[PDB]
């Protein structure tokens, strides 16, 4: 969630090394209204990347 | 565009893992064209052309 009064850019990775395959399950939340954008997050425009 | 295929490819920008020592990425496409048909290529960038 928006820590303090901002949601800074996030970037972090994982390198598979445990000698086998691994599922990595995630999601993308879709707030209903722009007020939910401003409260649950900070920036109106935003992009998710994997 | 064509008589049966139509799709707008919006370019995306992001930092991808290095594969064949190259940072970028590229999605290749294909389509069929009937006799007497027309194919169209309109873009302003990020397009490799046959």
């Amino acid at each position: 969630v928006k820590k303090g009064n901002s949601y800074p850019k996030l970037s972090k990775s994982y390198i598979n090394d445990k000698g086998k395959e691994v599922l990595v399950l995630w999601g993308i939340h879709h707030p209903s209204t722009s007020a939910d954008q401003q409260s649950l997050y900070q920036n109106a425009d935003t992009y998710v990347f994997v | 565009g064509s008589s049966r295929y139509s799709k707008k490819f919006k370019p995306e920008i992001a930092i991808r893992p290095k594969v064949r020592d190259q940072e970028g990425r590229m999605n290749y496409y294909w389509t069929l064209v009937e006799p007497g048909d027309k194919i169209t290529f309109e873009a302003t960038g990020n397009l490799v052309v046959p």
